[PDB]
């Protein structure tokens, strides 16, 4: 048992017709202090998987090293490590889910919520969540922290059920993700403007975008709001 | 302080007929007031014509199912591919649950299949491994809403023969698979109306001598 | 310790076609000990029926209080209080004890004598009104009653059908609750007759 | 919250961020924390939103009644009325208030009233959760008798940094300028102040 | 739960109810609270459902191993002591068990041992165990004599559980009845309280507290 | 003050009340009468917290005796029991409640019926053929469910009470030092002196 | 609960869901959370149900008496001032969270108020357990210079986000529109997206199914003549 | 397990041990012998926590009986009491201590003297002319301080015990259901069957 | 019952042959934050008394106003207010001690420790202490807070008993006070360099010195101290 110290907020994600998108801001908070401003919380594994991590950053860095070592170990005595016996999103997820649940069962959790996004060998989209309790679930949209409360409602207006996924393009999905990140910057006190975004497509592969910013923000109506009630000037 | 348990909601329902059994569960998964998924299956084909659901804390539920599936696999290896009977599964599941008596799996477990005479069987467990065979069981969040309805409509409790003053009970009948699926669908619609953690979808697994079949129905998404 | 489940008990009410029904169990206990098999939870003030579950001392006290208030109402107004008005009076009276509440789950049932409209209402312990068209439930087996009512109920039932439906809702809910049962009473209420029936139920 | 009031040659300026929090949720991102208690006496609010409102409404009432009977109250008088409420009800309130005003006689004045209900007259004051991160900056960059444009810049740069580092501060920067000329309300949006 | 066992002229009577609880929720009305360890040995269950089922089923295995090794049926004394020594190892961990081990051997005669999860082990002629024990004791002790007929003793045991089923909120369902003799145990049926209460009321002229 | 019982038969109410008064490790008294005559045909037994019991009983007694003098008339047992209930219900929401449970046994001369009311410290009232407060009821209610018939005589009622007292003497952990038994009927209240 | 307020060109609109809960159980599927304070001042309510009903009824009563005393139509700022002072005095123990809106001689107004007595002004607001789901929609789709039709759409969309995504909220959408120069229009069950499907079976029992011990006629009437 | 007494007279040790076994609200048994023969001239009575008492007594019994067989010789009461003390002193610092108090009454055949040892669950040992564990000692120690003389006969010792049991039956709140009395002297251990 | 928020640390004082000296630093701490740097904690009353106050500053400001109002009230209907019926140190002290003890007795203390220094009419030195509990005592040296632990030992080397007071000059006493203030700046984490000092003499009256600084500090030996043990460079 511990308490999280340096933390990352929401990770948001969704499926679209040919792949998956995942995003997370670049902040490491220290309570209310916005301590570290260049933290990457999307971690690619091969060219078919991105693991998005929220919660304790020291435990995130531990998981980062577990994944890096998993790639090293899968290459051992494996001439098909860059082909049919490459690591899949489902293999990476089950490994992390196993670890998370073992750690909660010894009362020493990894204080994180994790989304594993990717594309399988057969072209299937993979999107699954696991957290510090070892609870796992899958859905067309997934989000951690504040993202669950604010991003999911927006992302579900685009993909409300399994049948909506082939109808959704990468342009529509990315726009919904980028909009959701702005809403989180408006409303989450432990969020930042700067973020990273990754698309794993079955045709174009892994695209990883760094140093995105929330843009086109409405603040202008603020000048008309005065006092809390009766104050006119 | 770290709390190793959570509550993922949902509800499950097992009913046994003469030559079949059903195990039904909603497909909603929740924590607190959020929906995690509208379709996360909770009821599983385990092999040897046995279906299983372990409803409550989903991580414990998944671990338990995973271990029982593995139990079935090793039963085959160690006893010459012999079929694990439903009574034998039940006893095995008791030992799995009671193994964690002082750090329990936070679930209510139901298994369904056919007994060794081909009759429908439902077995039902508490979190630490006490069990009973029944015609009838609901488990999970809306169990308190659903069980009394099942007592009334499956085992005909408090129903008497009209005009017998009140001295001849309604006699017990097995129900057809069509009549059971009606009670299941109504049970879940009723529970969805009144319980916030129940909704989204209903998945029913039906077990006969010919194997395991699935049916799915939409439930209200609010 | 928890005052809403020391004594046990349940009340349910349903609307049918030009009728209402209200029913309760008869148990009064001190936790595991059943003490009385005759503790009715339904009272009437003229043609307005009130069921009360929860702490039995507050059930009794509130009955005496609403008898007092409706007697005075009748003397001053020169007519019997109607269910819609009595519902407001229950709510007012519960909310004036907001920070030292009566530990009760009241249920109002009756037919407006002018408009003929069937009426039921439920409340929380501090007076929030739940005015429902179909049914109202209250007590230690409220979860069980909600489940029975939500599946068994259909609109526009005739008095003698509604009787079967409400009785089966009560009986089967009570049997899944340790602190409810030990007998039951069902009032069937039409505009100008009220039949009261004691049910045969399991005595454990 | 991040709030400050700064005296300068022609008067005093009050500044504030616009974020209201409910835990980690931002209940209001365009809050107005600068509130008028008299024509040229204003205050910055930090701590409990309910407590500081209740206090500010009472002070506004006391000063309107002062005005009817005795004419225009001094800034010191306004601060005294805030203090009385904060001090006597210290067990039940979480209020950190900065009072700023302009007289023709006394020019610009700033009084800060922290948690316990003490009063402190100062050339400038900072308060709220975000103020911790700018004590160093503000001490190094404040001079007396700055121009209006200098003081606007000092506050803009100061609250910029408070907002950058404090998660409980954000949104727009609002300012109120108090001189003989009158009352000027300013606003500064993130796209201006972030890139400083 | 209410369970009872008593010794009389014609052997041992064992009677239990069939209710399971989860607080005020009635989990079941049809639970088996007697284990038939062998044809001459019975175990009764009260307390944690899982604790009772698991450890008394385990007890049966240990009794079976005794007769394989020693070519002889285990004594009631020895069987009860396996269970009492077991629960004593777990003392303080939170096991909840109240059990009666009832049986016949040539060397002992008809014998009853009370065993509980705090490690108490007692030989005796009469025991009632569980949440409803006092209700059963009231009826049982009032009408008990050494020399009841087998028919009257069966009824008293049945009547005593019914008494508890009525008054105790945490007892009910049905009455499972056993008679243990020289020749082993004999089942005397499941008796649903739904019908048994009203039958007894009418025939006996008792339960005048009830609206009937 | 541990055991108080009441049983109502054809034409009388019988109250049985234990004699022990115990503080900590010592039985201070073995002849305590846990009862007050409220009116010539109404008797109240009581049990609960030390001090509270007698103070409450005597307070009620004072009030009923006052009513009697003012009206030159005896309140019905139903009326006395309602008054007592209201006092306990008022008490439960006070700064310091009376922690007192009571049985009220009365003969109503107007209806020519015996009546027994069981009231707990919360103001929970019930009329019963037989009643008990505290742990005694866990043994006695089931006993009387079996052996009680509504048309019993006063002497049959006393034997039925002997059966109750025997069971409590067998199964209860505390030595309650026997009971004082009193009968309320049409001729008033009298104490059975040998029990 | 999900409640919202949206300002538009010539007025303000408020909306609410219709679910009330007791623990995880739905106590009422069609409550009215839109409370009338005065004819043109309405508020949407979240929090402790009895407290919201009592607080709006009390302030509505006192607003009516104030309106009669002054011969003026009541102002939203008066409803707000009375609500804030009452709620502040009870230190959060009266758990009412309200979106207070209306039109009066001064114009159109939209406020929120919390249980502890803090108030806010806005062009768009949300409260209750579904306020985050609703605010996500409002933050994505709100613009200045909204028409009446656009504002009703936005408000009901924001409630729907609450209905679908928040377990605390469900059933129906209620709206009230307060436009300058016009009567306030209260749109009870404006949307009804959660009608229960047809049941598979009727559970109507054969008459005589239930065992009865006794019957009797209950006397409800007064004491009779002759 | 409430009352255990011991008194040592001229030529014997008398142990008196209550018969009640009580769990919560019910007396489960009224004929319980709270004693084990450790050797032919040594008897141990015991009281304390349910389960712990019998387990401890039987464990000690097993060990002394083992010593007897190995050496074909009976340990002196002093030796048995020192062994028991060490076991309790070892126990008190364990993960879960035995919560058991004991009296050991023995006749030492080598010295031709009776001996009585009082040992509590901590391993606190004392040799005494008379002893008691639990609440009984609050009445009995003062009684025996008055009435005990060192040169009493066995029958005088039994009357002195009747006086103790009478006082406990008068003043203690719990019904302990009488006592089983046993005498340890030069001819071994015997039970007085009528008390 | 409360807790102190903005606080002042030690007040130190001593008697010398013709009068009394008292000093206190000019800091108002806010926990570990050294929030306010120009706080006067010596408050003169007439020309014969100085009240030195430590602890809660809001309560200090309340006491300041009580004393100011006491002077106003003593002047009322009193033609000898600037002479024989002027306020004495003993009158001011007893008033404060009365209040402190009343306030502790209602469980609502003034969270302060107070030293009243002055000279009586007859030339007698007055020096007495009172705190939040209403505890009172007098001694040739008095100090609050850290001052009690570090200043008193130094000041007692000069005036160890009553008989040492006539032997002690104002020069010696002031030097001891000024030295004690340096030691407190070295060693008290909630102290400041800037302080005020007041002398109340029976001949020269009240001298009140503002803006004193701790000077002649030994820091030079610091350059030779390296590591915590074995580290040489
Ligand atoms: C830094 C910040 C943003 O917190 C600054 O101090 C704000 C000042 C402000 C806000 C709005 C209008 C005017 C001035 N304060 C807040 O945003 C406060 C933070 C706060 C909450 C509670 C306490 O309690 C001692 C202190 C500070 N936010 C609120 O007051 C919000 C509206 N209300 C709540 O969070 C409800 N509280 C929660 C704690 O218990 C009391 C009720
Ligand atoms: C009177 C009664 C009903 O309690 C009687 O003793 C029952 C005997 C019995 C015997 C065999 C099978 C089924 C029932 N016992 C129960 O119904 C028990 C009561 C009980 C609950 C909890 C504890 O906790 C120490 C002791 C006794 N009911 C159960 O065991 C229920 C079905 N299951 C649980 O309460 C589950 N919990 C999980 C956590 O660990 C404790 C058991
Ligand atoms: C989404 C939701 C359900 O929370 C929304 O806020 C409802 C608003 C509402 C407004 C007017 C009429 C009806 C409903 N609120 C409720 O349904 C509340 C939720 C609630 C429960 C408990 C607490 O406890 C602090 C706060 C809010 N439900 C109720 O108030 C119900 C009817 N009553 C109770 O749960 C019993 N109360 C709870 C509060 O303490 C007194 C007893
Ligand atoms: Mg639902
Ligand atoms: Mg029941
Ligand atoms: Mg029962
Ligand atoms: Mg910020």
């Amino acid at each position: 048992t511990q308490q999280p110290i340096v933390t990352g907020t929401s990770v948001i994600s969704m499926k679209y017709d040919n792949g998956v998108i995942i995003a997370a801001d670049n902040l490491g908070s220290y309570g209310s202090l916005l301590r570290f401003n260049g933290v990457e919380r999307l971690i690619p594994v091969g060219d078919n998987t991105v693991v998005g991590i929220s919660g304790d950053i020291s435990d995130m860095q531990h998981i980062e090293r577990l994944l890096k070592d998993l790639v090293t170990e899968n290459a051992y005595d494996n001439p098909l490590a860059d082909a049919e016996e490459a690591l899949e999103p489902s293999y990476i997820f089950e490994y992390l889910a196993t670890v998370m649940y073992q750690r909660r069962s010894k009362m020493n959790p990894l204080w994180n919520a994790i989304i594993v996004a990717g594309v399988q060998s057969n072209g299937d989209q993979f999107l699954r969540y696991v957290n510090l309790l070892g609870v796992t679930y899958s859905s067309p949209t997934l989000a951690t922290g504040f993202g669950a409360h604010m991003a999911n409602p927006l992302l579900r207006k685009v993909v409300d059920r399994e049948s909506d996924i082939p109808k959704t393009t990468v342009q529509v999905a990315e726009e919904a993700i980028v909009n959701a990140m702005r809403v989180l910057y408006y409303r989450d006190a432990r969020s930042s403007r700067n973020f990273s975004l990754a698309i794993i497509d079955k045709n174009t592969g892994l695209t990883f975008k760094k140093n995105l910013q929330v843009e086109n923000m409405k603040w202008d109506f603020a000048k008309d709001i005065k006092g809390y009630g009766t104050q006119k000037i | 302080q770290f709390n190793p348990y959570g509550d993922n909601g949902g509800t499950i329902l097992g009913i046994a007929g003469e030559d079949f059994a059903v195990l039904a569960g909603d497909t909603r998964n929740i924590t607190d007031y959020s929906i995690n998924s509208r379709y996360e299956p909770k009821v599983f084909d385990c092999g040897d014509n046995i279906v299983m659901s372990a409803n409550g804390f989903a991580a414990d539920g998944d671990a338990l199912v995973k271990r029982f599936k593995n139990s079935v696999k090793w039963y085959h290896f160690d006893h010459n591919d012999k079929k694990l009977s439903i009574n034998s599964a039940a006893r095995n599941i008791q030992h799995l649950l009671y193994g964690k008596r002082f750090f329990p799996y936070y679930v209510h477990t139901i298994i369904a299949g056919l007994d060794e005479d081909g009759k429908g069987a439902v077995y039902s467990f508490d979190p630490v491994g006490s069990y009973e065979r029944e015609q009838c069981r609901a488990g999970g969040a809306a169990a308190s809403l659903i069980m009394p309805f099942l007592d009334n409509q499956v085992n005909f409790k408090n129903q008497y023969e009209p005009g017998t003053n009140g001295k001849v009970k309604k006699p017990l009948k097995y129900l057809s698979v069509e009549e059971v699926i009606k009670l299941v669908r109504d049970s879940f619609t009723s529970a969805t109306e009144r319980h916030i953690q129940v909704g989204d979808g209903l998945e029913i697994l039906i077990v006969t001598k010919d194997g395991v079949r699935k049916e799915f129905y939409e439930l209200k998404r609010d | 310790s928890d005052p809403s489940s020391i004594n046990g008990g349940i009340v349910v009410a349903m609307t049918g076609k030009d009728c209402v029904a209200i029913a309760c169990d008869l148990r009064l206990g001190s936790q595991s000990l059943g003490v009385s098999n005759k503790f009715e939870k339904i009272f009437h003030y003229g043609h307005v029926f009130l069921g009360i579950t929860g702490l039995a001392t507050d059930v009794t006290t509130l009955n005496e209080m609403f008898r007092y208030k409706t007697n005075l109402y009748k003397l001053k107004e020169e007519r019997a209080i109607e269910p819609e008005t009595f519902t407001q009076l229950v709510s007012s009276s519960l909310y004036e004890r907001r920070f030292g509440p009566y530990f009760v789950g009241p249920v109002v049932a009756g037919i407006n004598s002018k408009s003929g409209k069937p009426f039921i209402a439920g409340f929380d312990l501090i007076g929030c009104i739940d005015e429902a068209k179909d049914f109202i439930v209250s007590g230690t087996a409220s979860d069980q009653l909600f489940g029975m009512c939500e599946s068994l109920y259909e609109p526009n039932l005739e008095p003698e059908d509604l009787f079967e439906t409400i009785s089966q809702a009560l009986l089967n809910a009570a049997d899944r609750d340790a602190l409810s049962g030990w007998g039951a009473v069902v009032y069937i209420i039409k505009k100008d007759e009220v039949v009261k029936r004691y049910l045969k139920m399991r005595q454990d | 919250t991040s709030i400050m009031a700064v005296t300068f040659k022609d008067g005093v300026i009050l500044g504030a961020d616009s974020r209201t929090t409910t835990g980690a949720y931002i209940a209001n991102r365009v809050t107005d924390k600068l509130t008028r208690v008299h024509d040229k006496i204003w205050c910055c609010r930090s701590g409990s939103a309910a407590d500081t409102q209740a206090i500010a409404d009472i002070v506004q009432y006391h000063l309107e009644l002062y005005t009817s009977q005795y004419g225009t109250p001094s800034t010191e008088t306004a601060a005294s009325v805030f203090k009385e409420l904060c001090y006597e009800n210290k067990d039940n309130l979480t209020a950190g208030i900065i009072v700023a005003g302009y007289d023709d006689k006394n020019k610009g004045e700033v009084y800060t009233i922290p948690l316990g209900g003490s009063v402190h007259k100062l050339p400038y004051a900072i308060a709220g959760s975000g103020s911790t991160f700018i004590y160093g900056y503000c001490d190094k960059n404040f001079r007396e008798n700055m121009s209006k444009e200098e003081t606007v810049d000092f506050i803009k740069h100061s609250l910029s940094q408070a907002i950058k580092w404090d998660g409980s501060s954000g949104g727009v920067i609002r300012m109120v300028v108090l001189t003989a000329a009158g009352v000027e309300r300013l606003i500064f949006y993130p796209d201006e102040y972030e890139q400083l | 739960t209410t369970t009872l066992a008593f010794r009389f002229q014609g052997g041992i009577i064992v009677a239990v109810d069939s209710r399971a609880t989860a607080g005020n929720w009635v989990a079941s009305q049809t639970v088996k609270k007697v284990i038939e360890i062998n044809p001459f040995l019975l175990g009764t269950m009260a307390g944690g459902a899982a604790d009772c089922q698991f450890w008394e089923t385990w007890l049966g295995s240990q009794c079976r191993l005794h007769e394989l090794r020693e070519k002889e049926r285990i004594s009631v004394a020895a069987a009860s002591k396996i269970l009492s020594n077991l629960v004593y190892q777990y003392k303080g961990a939170g096991l909840s068990m109240g059990t009666m081990i009832c049986g016949y051997t040539r060397k002992e005669g008809p014998t009853i041992y009370y065993v509980d999860s705090d490690g108490t082990r007692l030989k005796g002629d009469i025991f009632c165990v569980g949440s409803g024990q006092t209700f059963a004791y009231g009826v049982l002790d009032s009408n008990y004599k050494w020399d009841l007929s087998v028919e009257d003793a069966l009824y008293l045991g049945k009547r005593s559980i019914l008494a508890a089923a009525h008054r105790d909120a945490y007892s009910g369902g049905s009455v499972n009845l056993y008679h243990v003799t020289e020749d082993g145990w004999i089942y005397h049926g499941n008796h649903d309280v739904g019908e048994l209460f009203w039958k007894v009321k009418e025939e006996e002229g008792s339960f005048n507290n009830v609206i009937g | 003050m541990d055991i108080i019982l009441g049983i109502r038969v054809q034409d009388s109410v019988i109250l049985a009340s234990s004699k022990a008064v115990t503080r900590g490790i010592s039985v201070l008294k073995d002849s305590d009468d846990k009862t007050r005559q409220l009116s010539p045909h109404t008797l109240m037994s009581f049990a609960g917290e030390a001090g509270d019991t007698v103070q409450f009983a005597e307070y009620i007694q004072a009030n009923i005796q006052l009513y009697s003098i003012r009206e030159d008339y005896e309140l019905s047992p139903q009326a006395v029991s309602s008054f007592v209930r209201q006092e306990l219900a008022k008490s439960i929401r006070s700064r310091r409640p009376y922690q007192v449970n009571v049985l009220i046994g009365g003969y109503d001369k107007k209806k020519n019926k015996p009546e027994l009311y069981q009231i707990d410290y919360l103001g929970t009232k019930v009329e019963l053929p037989y009643g008990a407060h505290g742990y005694s009821g866990f043994y006695t209610f089931s006993l009387l469910d079996h052996h009680y018939r509504p048309d019993m005589t006063t002497e049959e009622g006393l034997d039925l009470l002997k059966l109750c007292v025997q069971e409590l003497e067998k199964r209860m952990p505390m030595d309650f030092k026997g009971v004082i038994v009193k009968i309320v009927d049409k001729d008033g209240i009298r104490q059975v002196d040998d029990f | 609960t999900t409640i919202v307020g949206v300002k538009f060109n010539n007025g303000v609109v408020i909306a609410a869901d219709t679910r009330s809960t007791q623990g995880p159980i739905v106590a009422d599927k069609n409550c009215a959370k839109l409370h009338r304070i005065s004819p043109k001042i309405w508020c949407a309510a979240a929090g402790t149900a009895a407290d919201t009903e009592a607080v709006t009824q009390l302030i509505g009563s006192n607003i009516e008496l104030h309106s009669l005393y002054t011969s003026r139509e009541p102002r939203v700022v008066s409803a707000l001032q009375m609500l804030k002072q009452h709620l502040f005095k009870y230190q959060g123990h009266i758990g009412a969270y309200l979106i207070v809106a209306g039109v009066d001689p001064t114009g159109s107004h939209l406020f929120s108020i919390h249980a502890h007595g803090s108030t806010d002004v806005g062009y768009y607001l949300s409260l209750g357990s579904g306020s985050l789901a609703a605010m996500a929609v409002l933050e994505s789709h709100w613009k200045q210079d909204l028409t009446k039709e656009e504002a009703i759409k936005l408000a009901s969309d924001a409630i729907q986000a609450g209905i679908w995504n928040d377990l605390g909220s469900g059933s129906n959408v209620d709206v009230c529109v307060m436009e300058i120069g016009k009567d306030a229009e209260y749109l009870r069950n404006y949307l009804t997206p959660n009608v229960r499907e047809e049941k598979q079976k009727s559970y109507k029992f054969p008459r005589g199914t239930t065992a009865v011990l006794k019957e009797s006629i209950v006397n409800i009437c007064d004491i009779q003549e002759e």
